[PDB]
RNA sequence: AAGCUUGAGUCUCGUAGAGGGGGGUAGAAUUCCAGGUGUAGCGGUGAAAUGCGUAGAGAUCUGGAGGAAUACCGGUGGCGAAGGCGGCCCCCUGGACGAAGACUGACGCUCAGGUGCGAAAGCGUGGGGAGCAAACAGGAUUAGAUACCCUGGUAGUCCACGCCGUAAACGAUGUCGACUUGGAGGUUGUGCCCUUGAGGCGUGGCUUCCGGAGCUAACGCGUUAAGUCGACCGCCUGGGGA
RNA sequence: ACUAUGGUUUUUAUU
């Protein structure tokens, strides 16, 4: 297997809905036998430029361990469901302890 | 340059030990497997010039060693060119 | 790899004197030790030393004294490419008498001196004063 | 030093002009300050600091 | 792919041919056939009101299904073949639930593949979802302009339309003649863009291909009767005027449109 | 000069006394892209008579 | 004819790259549409017009369409055989370089003829066209304006592909092995000793300007030599005509 | 926002 990252931005105040929003569409990697670590939060952040007209993000991290013929198959899922935005997909090395 | 696997394979089934790298029907058997692993990259990029100038001198080290075994025994020679996919 | 020996050999040890070096050190061979002997022999270099079976390597140990350099001029005159041979009746003489010269006869490497008490000419292999 | 995703860690070592000090008149090591003006080459790929002053 | 074909006739040395390995041979679907009757320009009392048209084969029209809902139903296509009249092929899709049709083939002409219909299917050519579904952008083919319609736009090889911008019950996409319309979001399409794309690189060929294409002459208005064209008269070869049609109006500079009733989904046309 | 300050000021700026030609100011020190290397010699000074 | 093995070739585990190709993707903006707030000017000049407004421009906010290149970071700082390669991903890929081991056994090194690699302009075949822009139009400037000024705008700039073979392809250093001198400012692999030294001896690969010896008519080259010694291939013949 | 048009020829060398 191989391994990435994977992080979504998620505005705060709707970070209890967000990320049953992605497990919407996990059916696409766990079909693939894909193991996922957390998809949980880190921590809130503050950003020099508003994304979905906010300055701040709260930051969601999957960490999986998956095939390498399914992470295009992945991304092409989340092509036009107006979540995903620059990849942050940060592939490979996996995650440190606790993710910091 | 190839993995640690797509090597041996060639080294040890088409030869005899990964510590016997250097003998002749082995070397060339190890240009055929880089040649054909490109095979699969080539004409499926259309272009890629800048490496496939990489391919145009793995034919030419073949060239090289197929001349010289001919040179250094006609019947080691014979019997590569039916145990490899070479001169069709 | 290497292409001529015996000019890799010949700048070792001019530019070794050059460099002030006591010793130079090359892959040793039959003609590179031939050589070697006659510039003992004649007084031109200190010793030369041989270690080695399957990577025989050549040691020469270079000659100084009160003045300023033993060697002044090592001039090859024959090469792999165009070589220049010599004849009993004009067999060479080197800066007037300051040197002498060097050929490899019929027989092994000598002086113009042995050569013409034997009565042998052939290749020059140097011109040394 | 070691991160680069944390805004509220990184802050602490640039300017409030977003750059940093050149090494040889702060005494830092060489790798360091190239880790360092690559981690602020991240935090603006990462939108934590800003590609342009306008706005 | 399209290539040339041999000098060794005139017509020959310019037409191009249209080759493609991976269409079916066999028999055509007969129940999808309309045999379309000709009308050699006459309207129905027999007297001519489109000009240039008579003769050749009969070449006949490939139904495709007016009523295309199957929401929720999986489908396979089961033949690619081809067409008389449609530069782009014909496709016949059998659905898991049960019957025979064709559809308009998207980009990459593909037999084989597996395709989906209604609200839950993902964005794919070939797989349809109303433009209610579908982000900013997109791309669609063979699009019905009234909600529930057998389809009118993007149907010939290389051709599409483009959504870019959505309200509501409304999406405004952009038309090949400068125009840019507002259109019912409840409208399907079939996503993607028409496969082929080289049918337009091509020239007619020898004169007795368009009497096989059913293509008939033109006639000079100079060399026409005076009364019957306004250009005849002579004699001769002097023409002093202004250039007008058959029935006396100016070919240059006079716009035509005149129908009062059709402003409501204009975005960027202007009189 | 491409110059920040606001609020104190009159006479369109040229503030510094002998900053071009005889000099001041650098231009010690021309050559090979070194411009603004004698701020940095006289900032890391130290002394000037080093052996 | 047959050996030997340090140079050559390959293999384990590692180092750093805007090198190449395939399929995706931002920040922001000249332009353009539309809804707020708002009023008679915008742009250029020694003066001005053409153009864009007065029907609401320019302005500033809110939300979009559009094609296409990298600013801040960036440093002659990296890569490629070379004109060239820079915002950021995922997937394939040629080459350079090291530590310790294992095979081949002269395997090196240059190349007649040959077969190959494009920067820009231009072209063949389609697609596309936000800004810019040969040609060209609109107005001035001027003796003229053929140019500078200034608004538009086709060819082009761009793409998947195919031709062309050419340059200031200039780091003007043919290519390749060996032997070397001090600096500035950047960078990367590694062995060894209680670290008698809370620390130090030993060594491989690159990179951009200085400045020695040696080289030259003088400029300059300068360990990535135009230097010392050697191997192979190519080119020139006073000027113009040409 | 700056001006076309005024051709051509020259010396110290000896004691």
């Amino acid at each position: 297997m191989r391994h990435y990252e994977i992080v979504f931005m998620v505005h705060p105040d709707q970070s209890e809905q967000v990320p049953g929003m992605i497990e919407r569409y996990t059916a696409a990697i766990t079909g693939a036998e894909g193991k996922i670590h957390r998809l949980e939060d880190w921590g809130r952040r503050q950003l020099a430029y508003p994304i979905n007209k906010l300055h701040k993000a709260h930051y969601v991290l999957m960490n999986v361990e998956a095939p390498q013929e399914v992470i295009d198959e992945l991304e092409t899922t989340f092509r036009f469901n107006d979540a995903v935005i620059r990849s942050m997909v940060m592939r490979t090395k996996h995650a440190v302890t606790e993710a910091s | 340059s190839l993995s640690t696997e797509a090597t041996a394979k060639i080294v040890s089934e088409f030869g005899r030990d990964a510590n016997d790298t250097g003998s002749t029907e082995v070397q060339v058997a190890l240009l055929t497997a880089q040649i054909n692993h490109l095979q699969g990259h080539f004409a499926e990029h259309k272009k890629d010039h800048h490496s496939r100038r990489g391919l145009l001198r793995m034919v030419s080290q073949r060239r090289k060693l197929l001349d010289y075994l001919k040179r250094k025994d006609v019947a080691r020679y014979t019997q590569l060119i039916e145990r490899l996919g070479l001169r069709r | 790899s290497m292409q001529d020996p015996i000019a890799d050999m010949l700048t070792r040890i001019r530019n070794g004197q050059a460099a002030n070096k006591a010793a130079v050190t090359m892959p040793s061979s039959k003609l590179k030790v031939a050589i070697a002997n006659v510039l003992k022999e004649e007084g031109f270099i200190e010793d030369f030393k041989v270690e080695g079976d399957t990577k025989p390597e050549l040691e020469l140990t270079l000659k100084y004294f009160q003045g300023k350099a033993v060697v002044e001029s090592i001039q090859r005159v024959s090469r792999p490419g165009l070589r220049i041979y010599k004849r009993k009746d004009e067999l060479p003489k080197v800066m007037a008498g300051l040197g002498i010269a060097v050929v490899s006869t019929s027989k092994g490497v000598m002086t113009d001196r042995a050569a013409r008490q034997a009565g042998l000419g052939g290749e020059i292999i140097c011109y040394v004063a | 030093e070691i991160d680069y995703k944390d805004i509220a860690t990184l802050k602490n070592y640039i300017t409030e002009s977003g750059k940093i000090v050149p090494s040889r008149i702060t005494g830092t090591r060489a790798k360091y300050q190239r880790q360092l003006a690559r981690a602020i080459k991240r935090a603006r790929y990462l939108s934590l600091l800003p590609y342009t002053d306008r706005h | 792919a399209v290539v040339k074909c041999k000098p060794t006739s005139p017509g020959r040395r310019h037409v191009v041919k249209v080759v493609n390995p991976e269409l079916h041979k066999g028999k055509p679907f007969a129940p999808l056939l309309e045999k379309n009757s000709k009308s050699g320009g006459r309207n129905n009392n027999g007297r001519i009101t489109t000009r240039h048209i008579g003769g050749g084969h009969k070449q006949a029209y490939r139904i495709v299904d007016f009523k295309r809902n199957k929401d929720g139903i999986p489908a396979v296509v089961e033949r690619l073949e081809y067409d008389p009249n449609r530069s782009a092929n014909i496709a016949l899709v059998l659905y898991k639930d049960g019957e025979r049709r064709y559809i308009l083939a998207p980009k990459g002409l593909k037999a084989g593949d597996q395709i989906q219909s209604g609200v839950d299917a993902a964005i794919k050519p070939g797989n349809t979802l109303p433009m209610r579904n579908i982000p900013v952008g997109s791309t669609v083919h063979n699009v019905e302009m009234k909600p529930g319609k057998g389809g009118q736009l993007a149907r010939s090889a290389g051709t599409y339309v483009q959504i870019v911008a959505r309200d509501g019950a409304y999406v405004t996409l952009r038309l090949r003649s400068g125009e840019m319309r507002k259109v019912e979001a409840d409208c399907r399409a079939t996503l993607g863009e028409v496969g082929n794309a080289e049918h337009m690189l091509r020239v007619l060929g020898k004169a007795g291909a368009a009497r096989w294409r059913g293509v008939r002459p033109t006639v000079r208005g100079t060399a026409m009767n005076p009364v019957d064209h306004p250009h005849g008269g002579g004699e001769g070869r002097n023409f002093g005027k202004h250039p007008v049609t058959p029935w006396g109006v100016q070919t240059k500079g006079k716009k035509t449109r005149s129908n009062k009733r059709t402003d409501k989904f204009i975005v960027r046309r202007r009189s | 000069i491409k110059v920040r300050e606001n609020e104190p000021f009159d006479v369109a700026l040229r503030r510094f006394k002998r900053s071009c030609e005889k000099a001041g100011v650098l231009a010690e020190v021309r050559r090979r892209e070194f411009y603004e290397k004698p701020t940095t010699e006289r900032k890391r000074a130290k002394a000037s008579a080093v052996k």
